[PDB]
RNA sequence: GCUUGACUGCGAGCGUGACGGCGCGAGCAGGUGCGAAAGCAGGUCAUAGUGAUCCGGUGGUUCUGAAUGGAAGGGCCAUC
RNA sequence: CUUUAAUGUUUGAUGUUCUAACGUUGACCCGUAAUCCGGGUUGCGGACAGUGUCUGGUGGGUAGUUUGACUGGGGCGGUCU
RNA sequence: AAUUCCUUGUCGGGUAAGUUCCGACCUGCACGAAUGGCGUAAUGAUGGCCAGGCUGUCUCCACCCGAGACUCAGUGAAAUUGAACUCGCUGUGAAGAUGCAGUGUACCCGCGGCAAGACGGAAAGACCCCGUGAACCUUUACUAUAGCUUGACACUGAACAU
RNA sequence: GUUUAUUAAAAACACAGCACUGUGCAAACACGAAAGUGGACGUAUACGGUGUGACGCCUGCCCGGUGCCGGAAGGUUAAUU
RNA sequence: AGGACCGAACCGACUAAUGUUGAAAAAUUAGCGGAUGACUUGUGGCUGGGGGUGAAAGGCCAAUCAAACCGGGAGAUAGCU
RNA sequence: UUUUGUAUAAUGGGUCAGCGACUUAUAUUCUGUAGCAAGGUUAACCGAAUAGGGGAGCCGAAGGGAAACCGAGUCUUAACU
RNA sequence: CCAUAGGUUAAUGAGGCGAACCGGGGGAACUGAAACAUCUAAGUACCCCGAGGAAAAGAAAUCAACCGAGAUUCCCCCAG
């Protein structure tokens, strides 16, 4: 297993985030995905992170 | 005491 | 002399109104990701003691 | 034996550790020196087996006055 | 009273069987023995504090 | 030797037969592949699993032009 | 072609396990996407792609805070 | 800033000249009818050596142990999800 | 070859016939130079081989002298032992029968003898395996440690030179 | 010559000899928490350790590995600050 | 002169027979080796158990030795019989 | 006795007599039984003392939740039919 | 050189023995963990020193919690 797993943080600064994997030696750009924030009831842009 | 025979096999 | 409760097992079991333990479900520490959002919301709530398991239980458990 | 004259202080025991704590029982020693004070009172060098923190105390007390303690116990000089 | 006969039906062995730790003086396992895993009171995890 | 592996059998085959009444959301058969197709009044789960989605009898019959088997709940 | 339902809280009723557990699930609530709509979407045709607990790390959290106010630490949630 | 050179500021590194700690299993005197010990005198060495605490390295010299199971006996081979 | 598995290698010597011995060969499975190599007089209750002498070692045992064994008198053990009214054969059967089946044989009981059997006696098997047994021993197994060694600080102060 | 007292006396051990190495004498080393003692009332023509094993003729090549010895510029690195 | 020769005492213990619930818990008989030496022996002394001592066999250390004997921990433990 | 299985030629026992192995303390659960009963009961200790006193405490009549908290409800969730 | 060390007398005291209990100086392993290192056994066994009829401890630089308690020792609870 080479693939390493990522953290999607949400932008509206509640601190909740989701995480998934995503492939290093393509799409080096940042994922965007727009997800259910369950802090604010709504669905809001998640944006990329490192897991630490 | 004795010591063990050695009238064995192997 | 008083008998002495198992304290590895008094950290995790909780006697009920009828007389039952109950526990947190396992498999929710540190692999948790890649196990389906079902799964995990499933093993959140508080689960019973199962019957197999009473007995044992109960002798770990003597005061509670 | 390794005992102190001013401070009285002895050879105690421990434990030896290490990364696993492993623990192996072991003795902790004064730091004694042989030395000659010398009091001004009788004009002569007295030869004591003190340990380094009994060197300390013999400036802030006074050489005669930590001999008198030493007389209440009572010993050979 | 065991061991007192073959009339009182529980002579020769005393309820114990045959040859197990429950037929050993002194003999049997510690409470939560599960034959050699980790008990389930350790195979949960902790949680929870004490007010 | 380099075999002697397999896996634990997954328990697959037909749970609730032919006139059985059942309650919402057993699953009637579980299998690998449409052996058996969702009818009236029951469900097709992610696996295939057959699921009554209503109180009744489990009724099986062949319909349509492929000769498949299907499987219905009649909710009295 | 357009998209992020690879949604959050839940879950009637079942399946399979000695158990730990694993699996299936209509429907409900909140917010979505695609459709004109009926509707469909809680990842991938399905069945392998995996590792319990302890200990430690990270984020969040009016839960706790050993005289009191904090804090440390602990708990809970997310997660390594 | 680089190449630096000098200049001012600080810890150390050895070498040396010391003695006063310390060493002397150097000489001499006394305790003393004494190859011990102690004291004195002197010489030599000397802020070392040596010892204590802490610390890195080394260490079968000496310890406490581990060194799996299945298996047409066991080992070997193979296997363990 | 104290080293050669194949192997009783091949050749020569010795014997009537020599898988040993002696001499060579080299194809050294897998010799080898101070964990010494090759030789070496003498020495050896040293190993192997050969010859002479010598003999009951043997062909092949015979006789004789003593001490037992045997008989009598006296004294008087031991290991072992579930109980026995304790035969052969064939078959059966925890799969090798004095004890089962069938069948045969056999009057009761000593004494001197022989050891085929009683899976004879001796000793909770030393081989094999097992136990999450024990012990010693080995090492670049693990974790330590005495010891040795390094530096800091203390015992331990003051000038000078770089 | 020595050895398994009580199944092995040997080709085993020892042996004189040989070589290497350590050791400057408060010697190395060894027995001792230490003092001390042995080494030795000896001083490298001495002592300890190691291997070889009279004598005769001789003992070739490899320092990569593992040890030992020497070097210390650089890299890395403890307690301490 | 000689760790020289032959050979008693003395010492060793190579072979064979006997004995093997011994005459004897290691001997006897007939032979055997050494027999002025690294000989043998008497009487004392010293070295103590992870220690001694060992011309080295894991030998010996009171008929016991790959860790003596006695007491204690101790009714160690024994998934075995 | 041990075994799938023993007349077994598998273990045990020469015989008799005597002795010889599921106990004790504390705690806990269950059953039986007795007492009291939404209550039950004291412990140490006091005490002429198996009485009586001592209710310190313990269990039960209320739970849910990690906890704060709420409470015949409570937790889960923004909220639950 | 005084001194000091040392030396000679004279007074007192101590020496040893003894059961357990007590204080202190040292201090295991078997065992348990179904192995085994941390841990357990256990500061137990044992050794050594000292004391008494008891010993030890003891008169708050203690606890409490904004109310208060008032040396030490021992018992029952608190509490597995
Ligand atoms: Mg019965
Ligand atoms: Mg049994
Ligand atoms: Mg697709
Ligand atoms: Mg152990
Ligand atoms: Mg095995
Ligand atoms: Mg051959
Ligand atoms: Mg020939
Ligand atoms: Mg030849
Ligand atoms: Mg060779
Ligand atoms: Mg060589
Ligand atoms: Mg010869
Ligand atoms: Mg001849
Ligand atoms: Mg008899
Ligand atoms: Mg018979
Ligand atoms: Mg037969
Ligand atoms: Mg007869
Ligand atoms: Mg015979
Ligand atoms: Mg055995
Ligand atoms: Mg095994
Ligand atoms: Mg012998
Ligand atoms: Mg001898
Ligand atoms: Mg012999
Ligand atoms: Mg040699
Ligand atoms: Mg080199
Ligand atoms: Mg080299
Ligand atoms: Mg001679
Ligand atoms: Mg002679
Ligand atoms: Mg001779
Ligand atoms: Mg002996
Ligand atoms: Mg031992
Ligand atoms: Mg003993
Ligand atoms: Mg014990
Ligand atoms: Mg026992
Ligand atoms: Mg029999
Ligand atoms: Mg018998
Ligand atoms: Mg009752
Ligand atoms: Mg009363
Ligand atoms: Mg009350
Ligand atoms: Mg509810
Ligand atoms: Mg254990
Ligand atoms: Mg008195």
């Amino acid at each position: 297993g080479i693939r390493e797993k990522i953290k999607l943080v949400s932008s509206a600064g509640t601190g909740h985030f989701y995480t998934t994997t995503k492939n290093k030696r393509t799409k080096p750009e940042k994922l965007e995905l727009k997800k259910f924030d369950p802090v604010v009831r709504q669905h809001v842009i998640y944006k990329e992170a490192k897991i630490k | 005491a004795a010591a063990v025979r050695n009238a064995r096999w192997a | 002399p008083k008998i002495k409760t198992v304290r590895g097992a008094a950290k995790r079991f909780k006697k009920t109104g009828k007389g039952g333990f109950k526990h947190k479900h396992a498999n929710l520490r540190h692999i948790l990701t890649k196990k389906a959002t079902k799964r995990k919301r499933h093993l959140r709530p508080k689960a019973m003691v199962s019957k197999g398991d009473l007995g044992l239980v109960i002798a770990c458990l003597p005061y509670a | 034996s390794r005992v102190c004259q001013v401070t009285g202080k002895r050879p105690v025991t421990g434990n030896n550790r290490s990364h696993a704590l492993n623990a192996t029982k072991r003795r902790f020693l004064p730091n004694l020196h042989s030395h000659r004070f010398w009091v001004e009172s009788e004009k002569r060098f007295v030869t004591l087996r003190v340990s380094a923190k009994g060197m300390r105390v013999i400036d802030k007390k006074g050489i005669d006055t930590v001999l008198a303690e030493l007389r209440a116990r009572g010993e050979k000089y | 009273r065991l061991g007192r006969g073959i009339g009182s039906g529980l002579g020769k062995t005393g309820g114990r069987g045959h040859k197990g730790q429950k037929s050993r003086s002194g003999g049997g396992v510690r409470r939560g023995f599960e034959g050699g895993q980790m008990p389930l009171y350790r195979r949960l995890p902790k949680f929870g504090f004490t007010s | 030797t380099r075999n002697g592996r397999d896996s634990e059998a997954k328990r697959l085959g037909v749970k609730r037969f032919g006139g059985e009444s059942v309650l919402a959301g057993s699953i009637i058969v579980r299998q690998r592949g449409t052996k058996f197709h969702a009818g009236a009044n029951v469900g097709c789960g992610r696996d295939h699993t057959l699921f009554a989605k209503a109180d009744g009898k489990v009724k099986f019959e062949v319909k349509g032009p492929k000769n498949r088997k299907f499987i219905s709940i009649e909710a009295e």
